[PDB]
C-alpha cells in the first residue's frame, strides 16, 4: 500500500484535453519526464502498461 | 596538443582537451605513416591504457551539454532507497527516451 | 515536518499537511543511518500505523482538488434508494470516462 498511493499526477491546464499518450505528451503522468525512481507509475512503464 | 602519429605524446590530458565531435575528424584526418625514433617510455601498448580512459569520460561531457535533454539516473534496480523500513526501492528498467522538450 | 529517520517524529498530522507530491521527495531525501537513540512509544510496528493513516487520509485531499474533474460518485450496487416502493435502485458499472472539460 506504500507504493499504491504514490504517484505523480501533474495538473491539467485550463481548456486542455486528456492526456492520452505517455510518449508525447508531458502532462500524462506515464511520460519520462515523470517516472521517477520508486514509484508505480514508472513501475506502469518498466512493466509496460 | 596531442599528436597521433608518434607513440609519446598522448597523456591524459591531451585526450580530454578535445571534445567527442573534434575527435572523430582528426582521428580520420591523421598521418598513415608512424614515426617510431622515441616511443612511448611505458612501451607502445601503455599509451593504449592512456588514451581510451578519456572517452567515456567525453561521454560525461555529452552528458553535461545534455543535462539540460536527457534526465537525472535513476536507480535501475533495488536496493538504492534512504528508508527501507518503511518503503521498499524500486529501480528504473530504463527503456524510456531520455528526453526533456 | 517529519523527518523519516526517527520513528518517534513521524504523526498523523505531519503527513497529510504534507502535500502528495511533496511527500515524494521527502521520503527520497531522507538518512540511511536508522537512529535507535528514541523509538516510537507504541514499537517499531506502531510507527508503521502511524505513518500510512495520513496518506489514506491525504487521498480524500486529493480528491478535493480533482472535485472539478470527476463527478459525484453515484451508488454501485443494489438495496440503497430513496423510493424503493415504486422504483429499484440503479448501479453503474463504472467503466466510463469521469472527465470534466
Amino acid at each position: 500500500y506504500a507504493t499504491l498511493q504514490n504517484m505523480v499526477v501533474p495538473e491539467i491546464a485550463p481548456g486542455e484535453e486528456c492526456p492520452s499518450d505517455p510518449v508525447t505528451d508531458p502532462a500524462h503522468p506515464l511520460h519520462p519526464a515523470n517516472l521517477v525512481a520508486n514509484t508505480v507509475k514508472r513501475m506502469f512503464h518498466n512493466g509496460r502498461v | 596538443a596531442p599528436q597521433f602519429h608518434r607513440p609519446s605524446t598522448i597523456t591524459a590530458d591531451n585526450v580530454r582537451a578535445l571534445g567527442m565531435r573534434g575527435l572523430v575528424l582528426a582521428t580520420n584526418n591523421a598521418q598513415f605513416i608512424m614515426d617510431n625514433s622515441y616511443p612511448h617510455p611505458h612501451g607502445t601498448q601503455g599509451a593504449v591504457r592512456e588514451f581510451l580512459r578519456g572517452q567515456a569520460a567525453a561521454l560525461t561531457d555529452l552528458g553535461v551539454t545534455h543535462a539540460n535533454n536527457t534526465f537525472a539516473p535513476q536507480p535501475m534496480f533495488a536496493g538504492d532507497a534512504a528508508a527501507e523500513w518503511l518503503r521498499p526501492s524500486f529501480g528504473l528498467k530504463r527503456t524510456y527516451s531520455p528526453f526533456v522538450v
